[PDB]
């Protein structure tokens, strides 16, 4: 069960933000999905959701400016908001939601489903079902249950009126003396990019020991960088090649840096 | 409107962690509530479900609890991996609208002291040939996670160009953080040397950089 949620990382004020998920590993006609989105250091916000019957549930305070709809033949839900602001700046996850409306009766009472009634009056709370005709009744008492089940890795959208601007690769050598004998810190600068997020990979995943990708800092100039590090044999820094993956897909763009070491 | 829970909580590796989430009858009361753990670069986690149930994979040091209108979440013996934000959830007035609780930051104290390993990387030749200069201090390895960092040039103070990250977290638990002088190719062949100065627990290592040559 895998739910990857796709559309533009970037949205102009005032436009109509929409995403789409796309789900797997389980049957989209047997579950309820929905949207939870987070902007950066606020908490959870719940968007809406469309369960087994087409029917969508939405935020109270944000029902007006949303649409939900479903495909259940091509395992995909979509997303909109409408006349998006930078507080619609937000991470957007998709998520399998588990919607329940539970009616229970008081202690020594049953429901009218439990007794094996239905009919018009298939919705109330019996003294026993022995005689359906001369029991007395009472209104049920109405919960209402919400889980989310699993979640999906999120979208980060950015609404701004500024436009798309993919990354500069500057390499990190490592120097004869930036060295700590026997390991050695190289890297890559990832400069002036929007939105985002980058992501950053080394020697196309195989290499996973002592990397670290740094948070992004939010220049002056709008534009944003990071830079990710990995500390390696300094015995090895001629005989093994050290590539860096850098990943922008706010602009589809994809770069590959040989970091080569100086010759001092 | 949202779930009343404390701004963050801290606790020492093996020791009982409790996160109140406080509300209304109208959500909280409504006796089902849901707990969710977030670590950052992970897609969310949900961990309580029926009041009281565990998720599936979810292990037993994780517990559900609710008095009235206020539920509880608890850790019994909190480990490193414990370490992140956690999120209460509740129906309100109808299963289609969800409220979520303001959020709380688990601290997992207790980890070993450890002091950074500090590097300082000039502009490169690609990023000089662009017309653009950037010094990286790169900070790692380091707990607890508060340093300061400071610039000089020429052992003079640099007080413009800088964007510092705040300290997060690595694969190996420790801290790590990064600091950034953004500088003219004239600004960077101008002086003789610059320094970033990382003070963190008494210490301040001092790496230095020239233009004369590496």
């Amino acid at each position: 069960v895998q739910l990857r949620e796709s559309g533009p990382s970037l949205v102009k004020p005032s436009q109509t933000l929409s995403l789409t998920c796309t789900t797997s590993g389980f049957s989209l006609s047997d579950k309820t999905v929905g949207w939870v989105r987070q902007a950066p250091g606020k908490a959870l916000e719940w968007l809406g959701s469309t369960d087994t019957s087409g029917n969508t549930g939405y935020n109270p305070g944000l029902k007006s400016r949303l649409s939900i709809t479903k495909d259940n033949s091509k395992s995909q839900v979509s997303l909109s908001v409408s006349s998006v602001s930078t507080a619609d700046s937000a991470t957007y996850y998709c998520t399998t939601v588990r919607q329940q409306t539970r009616k229970s009766c008081p202690d020594g009472w049953t429901l009218a489903k439990d007794c094996g009634f239905y009919g018009y009056g298939s919705e109330d709370c019996y003294d026993d079902c022995t005689d359906i005709l001369s029991s007395n009744t009472l209104s049920p008492t109405t919960t209402h249950e919400f889980n989310v089940d699993a979640w999906g890795q999120g979208l980060l959208v950015t609404v701004s009126s500024a436009s798309t601007k993919g990354p500069s690769v500057f390499p990190l050598a490592p120097s004869s003396k930036s060295t700590s004998g026997g390991t050695a810190a190289l890297g890559c600068l990832v400069k002036d990019y929007f939105p985002e997020p980058v992501t950053v990979s080394w020697n196309s995943g195989a290499l996973t020991s002592g990397v670290h990708t740094f948070p992004a800092v939010l220049q002056s100039s709008g534009l944003y960088s990071l830079s990710s590090v990995v500390t390696v044999p300094s015995s090895s820094l001629g005989t093994q090649t050290y590539i860096c993956n850098v990943n922008h897909k706010p602009s589809n763009t994809k770069v590959d840096k040989k970091v080569e070491p100086k010759s001092c | 409107a949202v779930l009343n829970q404390p701004s963050s909580v801290s606790g020492s590796l093996g020791q009982r962690v409790s996160i109140t989430c406080s509300g209304s009858s109208s959500n909280v009361g409504n006796g089902y509530v849901s707990w969710y753990q977030l670590i950052p670069g992970s897609a969310p986690r949900t961990l309580i479900y029926g009041d009281t149930s565990r998720a599936s994979g979810v292990p037993d040091r994780f517990s559900g609890s609710r008095s009235g209108n206020t539920a509880t979440l608890t850790i019994s013996s909190l480990q490193a991996e414990d370490e992140a934000d956690y999120f209460c959830a509740s129906a309100e007035d109808s299963s289609s609208n969800a409220v979520f609780g303001s959020g709380t930051t688990l601290t997992v104290l207790g980890q070993p002291k450890a002091a950074p390993s500090v590097t300082l990387f000039p502009p490169s030749s690609e990023e000089l040939q662009a017309n653009k200069a950037t010094l990286v201090c790169l900070i790692s390895d380091f707990y607890p996670g508060a340093v300061t960092v400071a610039w000089k040039a020429d052992s003079s103070p640099v007080k413009a160009g800088v964007e510092t990250t705040t300290p997060s977290k690595q694969s190996n638990n420790k801290y790590a953080a990064s600091s950034y002088l953004s500088l003219t190719p004239e600004q960077w062949k101008s002086h003789r040397s610059y320094s970033c100065q990382v003070t963190h627990e008494g210490s301040t290592v001092e790496k230095t950089v020239a233009p004369t040559e590496c």
